[PDB]
RNA sequence: GGUUGCGGCCAUAUCUACCAGAAAGCACCGUUUCCCGUCCGAUCAACUGUAGUUAAGCUGGUAAGAGCCUGACCGAGUAGUGUAGUGGGUGACCAUACGCGAAACUCAGGUGCUGCAAUCU
RNA sequence: GAGAACAGAAAUCUCCAGUAGAACAAAAGGGUAAAAGCCCCCUUGAUUUUGAUUUUCAGUGUGAAUACAAACCAUGAAAGU
RNA sequence: GCCCUGAAAAUGGAUGGCGCUCAAGCGUGUUACCUAUACUCUACCGUCAGGGUUGAUAUGAUGCCCUGACGAGUAGGCAGG
RNA sequence: AAAUAUGUAAGAAGUCCUUGUUACUUAAUUGAACGUGGACAUUUGAAUGAAGAGCUUUUAGUGGGCCAUUUUUGGUAAGCAGAACUGGCGAUGCGGGAUGAACCGAACGUAGAGUUAAGGUGCCGGAAUACACGCUCAUCAGACACCACAAAAGGUGUUAG
RNA sequence: GGAAUACUGCCAGCUGGGACUGAGGACUGCGACGUAAGUCAAGGAUGCUGGCAUAAUGGUUAUAUGCCGCCCGUCUUGAAACACGGACCAAGGAGUCUAACGUCUAUGCGAGUGUUUGGGUGUAAAACCCAUACGCGUAAUGAAAGUGAACGUAGGUUGGGG
RNA sequence: GAAAUUGUUGAAAGGGAAGGGCAUUUGAUCAGACA
């Protein structure tokens, strides 16, 4: 919800350490942008399928 | 839809050969290690941060 | 790998025990760490670390510097604590009474305290009288009055006292020390 | 060989602002400075006396002293890995009052207002500044406005 | 035997290890450089209000 | 760029107090997901109006499904494509069952014949060729003749083990 | 509103050409005993407010005026640019991805505002 | 630019236009128009004392420069310089 | 666009080799798959840090117990051996 | 007249009231400076982070550097010479580029399971002689960055415009 | 007109095959299931069965096989180098001691401190004892003649552990 | 009575060096631990 206390709430959480994705990255090269067929930058709602494969 | 106020960032890039300015932003966002994610609330003042680190 | 934001495996940099080997000092420590663990009292935590400090960071507190601190308003019935030796000062002609808890009192210093009907107490005697350090006044000696700090920060226009053996004129007083020879500092 | 003199490299830096040459207008000398003011430094090529060195061009500092024709300014200039305190003696022609604090001075007497005018009302303040937030949802109408469909255009030449 | 003339290479890495330390602020800065005419009188002004606050405890 | 979808994308020109309710432009965009399509939308709008994504807003994004996905259609296509030595417009014709299938093999063709990667091509227009004999290109016309038939000579069957005991037959 | 004295900003106040300006003011204007200055009472100085004049200054208005000022999804999201790739090309160079973004141009509007004191149908 | 005996491309005289297109020792770049340029009038502050400051910098020295303080003076009706 | 001509050097020889021609070539798409001292989880060693513990009547107080994070290295420093 | 880069500010060392000191300054208790007394607490004044911050002393080695992207000077050029910002190598192994100081990936305690990166999967050789649409037949075809070169100019070869 | 389906997403829905690991060592916590008593998969593996009791398992070693592996030392931007030294082995073989010193640290004593020139004494180069001096410190500043440290609770102000 | 280095005897390997790392087969050898 991005609460009034989000700053204290979020800083309390240690940075999540995810594993590499399980289905791989779906791309041949990570270091272009998502739009360019790589993995980086804002991929919007697609951050979930990635993060889920890394969690 | 009201544009998203909450974003989750995971560092995709390894530790080395990173220019200084993106490299500090990475630290201040607590992504100092590969595949380590955090939550970031979206405002202009963190939006510019996400801009600096997009390739990593 | 981790992009390291700070130097890894860094020691606190603060003394942990005394570097001294004196059993009694070790025993005094043993006392005050216990006290400092279980009393939640600021005085004991401070006193613990003062026992760690080297002879340089324990400048002597003079009996006259003591007499002064009791002239603070409401300070005259407090017991002064000096973690370190206490020295005599022939320059005060009237020393008050009090009770002084130190590591050491020089011959002359303990005399003058007792001659006025005061009390010289070892730190452990003070722990028994004041476990939480009640009614105490801690005094530190003048750290930076060592001869060595005179020469620290030596350099142009710093006014800092050369490292010199023989002195007088003819010794490091001419070119660079005065406008008429070369320049001035 | 090399040439490193005091005004070296300052060709356009001390130049006069096109069609702005000539006397300095009289307000520049009616302005009044006190110790503690923040001033901006811009050197005026027309006044050769009391000129700041080119390093302090475009630099802001705090006046530490006030004399007949001049104000002293202190500037933190960083040499090596540290900052040192430089104090400069400047003619008033090279110095203007800084606006750098006006949004703070505006906001203090404003935050004082909505403080009193709230507490005396029964609190509910929120006077810290917030960044640009993402915008809310909204409903855009089609009334009088139907989408106009555009496509990419072909290659032309026209020269 | 020619050799490299100069570079600033590596110099801002060195500067940033221990440093670019911020300027060190103080309440009550020095009067160093302040007008003697001002400062001479100021010496007396303070001595005046100091003498005042003494006769304020009597 | 992938298996393609088609997207109505609508965006406008952020509101101002002096100019509320700005003008609302639509584009159809072939993209593999909705994130490319929005980037692609903004790519063309900055090529036409004075806007950039910063000063503007996407009002809506909608997938368009083929109206008759099982009916074979003859498509003419209109393309602008940069090449090494200069940029050129084109018209090709594609026979397939969906606009999305059409755009797929277009991009494949531009890559095979003209060495054009996805970034170089612009789709100008794709539209259904309604009457036949508005088909203008011979490689499609071949397939519109009445009572069409062809054999598939020299048939090659994929073997599932390293050895065979017979000897193949390309018969069919 | 006018005008004057002293101004602030210092062309929306400047430039070119014409036309108009009541009352007051300013001005042009008259004299050379005096202080004062010149090759020359033109400038400068003194004396008159008398003997004359709106001609000039000055103020204002006119002009598909020159200039200048302001604005605009006019041009142009162009040129340039920060960031990215084991992108294209023999190369020169170029395209794309996330951002920032001019200048000319074109068009429209405009042509001093204003502080203190005195004065005036 | 337009005018005046010898006088001509160039002599001295006059009016108009003139944003500096000139000059300010010198290289160049700044700067400057009731001036910073030209002519004249009066002068010695190009003086005395000892600090601070800026550039170069190690924040040493030297060179050069800045803004005050304390004299004694110049000049101008004066503010001032 | 690909291909061909343009296209000449010295021991025999190199898309790494074999070999490959609706490729095992060129462009482009889609899946699966392989494997770094990297990432995730666990054990153990060490370093640093934060806690806890002098109550006797047994054996370590520089000790004992809990918990977390970290670990490349020439010249070089210090430390424990 | 940009982009990038750059100075300062974002409070308790703050803000407002009252009215003391002086030899400075004012026509002047005018001001200037420093104050005595009084009013308002942490949504006390943007974001994010903070294995804390501040400070002192002493001493090693070094004072031949070299490379890459971008900016860039001299030179026809150079694996040439000289600058700028960053990142590397030097001082550093590990996976990849066959090979290789500097490229890509990723930085090292001893190990187990899993997942990957860059790069690959006919056979050498772990891994599809996978799927799909085209293109190409070379009497010196071609085959992946840095990279181990090829140009003008031509073809009634073939492909699509 | 009424459904189905694909695609994407969610379920604190159920369920199968496989792999590695089993750190800890009474109790203590948070819970779960039960009417209950009890029970449990809830702050880290137990139960049941079998085999050998041995070179079976394990260590060492030689060999073979798969993959990998250039010569060390040195100076150097860069060495396996077509740079140098080194055929082999043993044994020697290089930051020392002294004078005077800086920072730090331990210790004694402290406005002082230093017995060891010397003397006394001795179980005799040791240990023990000691008068006078001297050294450094306790005053500074001037080239020098010289002069020489409280207006005050040994000052005011701001921060300041306790 | 070491080492370099040599003879004999025993064992083993050897298609243009040898030596080394991880791992296992085979041979040789050996510790501990069952009860
Ligand atoms: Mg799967
Ligand atoms: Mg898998
Ligand atoms: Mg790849
Ligand atoms: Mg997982
Ligand atoms: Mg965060
Ligand atoms: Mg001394
Ligand atoms: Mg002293
Ligand atoms: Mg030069
Ligand atoms: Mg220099
Ligand atoms: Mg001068
Ligand atoms: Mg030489
Ligand atoms: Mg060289
Ligand atoms: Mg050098
Ligand atoms: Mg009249
Ligand atoms: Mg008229
Ligand atoms: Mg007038
Ligand atoms: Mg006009
Ligand atoms: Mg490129
Ligand atoms: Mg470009
Ligand atoms: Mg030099
Ligand atoms: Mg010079
Ligand atoms: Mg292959
Ligand atoms: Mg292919
Ligand atoms: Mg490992
Ligand atoms: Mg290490
Ligand atoms: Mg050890
Ligand atoms: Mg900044
Ligand atoms: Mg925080
Ligand atoms: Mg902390
Ligand atoms: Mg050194
Ligand atoms: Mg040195
Ligand atoms: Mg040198
Ligand atoms: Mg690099
Ligand atoms: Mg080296
Ligand atoms: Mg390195
Ligand atoms: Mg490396
Ligand atoms: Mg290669
Ligand atoms: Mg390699
Ligand atoms: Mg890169
Ligand atoms: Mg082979
Ligand atoms: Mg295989
Ligand atoms: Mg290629
Ligand atoms: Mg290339
Ligand atoms: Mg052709
Ligand atoms: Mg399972
Ligand atoms: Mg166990
Ligand atoms: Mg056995
Ligand atoms: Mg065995
Ligand atoms: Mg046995
Ligand atoms: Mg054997
Ligand atoms: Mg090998
Ligand atoms: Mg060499
Ligand atoms: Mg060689
Ligand atoms: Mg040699
Ligand atoms: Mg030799
Ligand atoms: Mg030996
Ligand atoms: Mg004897
Ligand atoms: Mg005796
Ligand atoms: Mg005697
Ligand atoms: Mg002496
Ligand atoms: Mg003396
Ligand atoms: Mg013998
Ligand atoms: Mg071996
Ligand atoms: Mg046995
Ligand atoms: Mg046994």
């Amino acid at each position: 919800t991005v609460g009034p206390h989000f700053k204290q709430a979020n800083n309390f959480l240690w940075p999540f350490k995810l594993s590499n994705p399980s289905g791989g990255w779906g791309v041949p090269r990570k270091f272009k942008h998502f739009i360019q067929g790589g993995s980086f930058g804002n991929r919007e709602e697609f951050i979930n399928k990635l993060v889920k494969s890394m969690n | 839809e009201a544009q998203h106020k909450l974003v989750f960032v995971v560092r995709i890039k390894g530790i080395n050969k990173i220019p200084p300015k993106p490299r500090k932003v990475l630290q201040l966002l607590r992504l100092t290690r590969i595949n380590s994610g955090t939550f970031v609330k979206v405002t202009k003042a963190t939006l510019e941060l996400l801009k600096l680190i997009e390739p990593y | 790998g981790i992009d390291h934001t700070s130097k890894q495996h860094k020691r606190s940099g603060h003394r942990t025990a005394p570097k001294s080997d004196n059993v009694y000092l070790k025993l005094l420590v043993k006392l005050y760490t216990f006290l400092a663990r279980r009393t939640d009292a600021p005085f004991n935590k401070v006193v613990l670390k003062a026992l760690f400090l080297s002879k340089i960071n324990r400048p002597p507190v003079s009996v006259s510097r003591i007499a002064r601190a009791l002239k603070q308003e409401g300070a005259a019935n407090k017991t002064v604590v000096v973690v370190g030796t206490v020295t005599d000062d022939a320059r005060i002609f009237e020393f008050p009474k009090t009770t002084v808890a130190a590591l050491r009192f020089t011959a002359g210093a303990r005399a003058k305290i007792v001659k006025a009907g005061g009390e010289c107490i070892t730190l452990d005697q003070l722990a028994v009288r004041a476990p939480k350090g009640q009614n105490t006044l801690i005094l530190r000696g003048p750290r930076n009055s060592r001869e060595a700090v005179r020469h620290f920060g030596m350099g142009p226009h710093k006014g800092k006292a050369p490292r010199i053996l023989s002195t007088g004129r003819k010794f490091e007083r001419a070119r660079g020390r005065r406008r008429s020879k070369g320049f001035k500092v | 060989g090399k040439s490193h003199g005091y005004r070296s490299r300052t060709r356009y830096m001390f130049q006069r602002d096109f069609r702005k040459h000539g006397a300095v207008h009289l307000s520049t000398y009616l302005k009044v400075y006190k110790v503690g003011d923040i001033v901006d430094i811009k050197a005026n090529g027309s006044i050769q006396k009391g000129m700041p060195h080119k390093f302090y061009q475009g630099k802001t500092g705090v006046v530490y002293n006030v004399t007949k024709s001049s104000v002293g300014v202190i500037i933190n200039k960083m040499v090596g890995n540290r900052y040192l305190e430089k104090r400069l003696n400047l003619r008033v022609e090279h110095i203007k009052h800084s606006k750098c604090r006006q949004e703070f001075l505006e906001r203090v007497k404003a935050n004082a207002a909505k403080r009193a005018e709230a507490k005396a009302q029964g609190v509910a303040v929120q006077l810290k500044r917030q960044p640009a937030q993402p915008r809310e949802s909204r409903i855009v109408s089609t009334e009088g406005n139907v989408p106009q469909t555009l496509a990419p255009v072909p290659y032309e030449t026209f020269i | 035997a020619k050799s490299k003339n100069h570079t600033a290479h590596n110099q801002t890495r060195k500067a940033h290890r221990n440093g670019i330390k911020k300027p060190k602020t103080y309440k009550y800065p020095s009067l160093k450089g302040v007008d003697p005419k001002f400062r001479r009188n100021h010496k007396h002004a303070l001595h005046g209000t100091a003498k005042a606050l003494a006769a304020a405890k009597k | 760029m992938a298996h393609f979808k088609e997207y109505q994308v609508i965006g406008r020109r952020l509101p101002t107090e002096s100019v509320p309710e700005p003008k609302l432009f639509r584009m159809r965009i072939f993209a593999s997901n909705e994130v490319i399509a929005k980037s692609r939308y903004w790519y063309f709008l900055q090529k036409l109006h004075k806007v950039k994504k910063a000063s503007g807003e996407i009002v809506s994004i909608n997938q368009i499904n083929e109206a008759h996905p099982t009916k074979v259609k003859n498509f003419g296509v209109w393309v602008r494509y940069d090449s090494r030595s200069g940029t050129h417009n084109m018209y090709k014709e594609i026979r397939d069952v969906s606009r999305v299938a059409a755009v797929e093999t277009l991009y494949q063709d531009m890559a095979a014949r003209h060495r054009a990667r996805f970034r170089s091509i612009h789709i100008l227009k794709v539209a259904e060729i309604e009457k036949t004999a508005d088909v203008k290109r011979q490689y499609v016309k071949q397939f519109l003749t009445k009572d069409l038939k062809f054999p598939l000579p020299h048939r090659v069957q994929k073997s599932t083990k390293t050895f065979s005991y017979k000897r193949p037959s390309t018969f069919y």
